[PDB]
């Protein structure tokens, strides 16, 4: 058990790491289809 | 970046937060089983006395 | 019937009433034990009677805690990678 809790330590710090980029790319993600609508707004007033 | 962290066990810090609380417990539980044996031992050889 | 220590006496004759929620958290060990040895007007055969029943009670409780470790380890092997 205790081997257990140290191997789950290693996958708690690895947990965090992917955690906070898979937040980046959510962000990104957002922000660039944020741009895809503005485009959309400026395509459609252009016509 | 999500290529590389594909395969992340999640739910890891309420296991961690919560089997260390019981396994401390059961070791306080061992801790007084070692002791009553002991206890037990000395008794059992007053007796015998 | 009635006593302090009527658990104990329980436990070196019947045994078979005695529940996992008795041997549980009813009895202090360390305090019974001790209370064993200057009891005024103890006979012996009632002492190897208690003995009886205090080691079959920390029988009882060591299986316990050997249920639930394995019942532990059992559980903190789970996961969920989702690939």
């Amino acid at each position: 058990i205790e081997e257990r809790l140290h191997t789950l330590e290693e996958e708690k710090e690895e947990l965090a790491q992917y955690q906070k980029w898979d937040k980046m790319r959510r962000a990104l993600e957002y922000t660039i289809y944020n741009q895809e609508l503005n485009e959309t707004r400026a395509k459609l007033d252009e016509l | 970046e999500l290529k590389k962290y594909s395969h992340v066990n999640k739910k890891a810090l309420d296991q961690f937060v919560n089997f260390s609380e019981q396994k401390e417990k059961l070791i306080k539980r061992q801790e007084e089983l070692d002791r009553g044996y002991k206890s037990i031992m000395e008794l059992m050889n007053v007796l015998e006395l | 019937k009635r006593g302090p220590l009527a658990k104990i006496w329980l436990a070196a004759h019947w045994d078979k009433k005695l529940t996992k929620a008795h041997v549980f958290e009813c009895n202090l060990e360390s305090s019974v034990e001790s209370i064993i040895s200057p009891k005024v007007k103890m006979a012996l055969r009632t002492s190897g009677h208690l003995l009886l029943g205090v080691v079959r009670i920390y029988h009882r409780k060591a299986k316990y805690l050997l249920a639930d470790c394995n019942e532990a380890f059992i559980k903190i092997k789970m996961a969920f990678r989702p690939g």
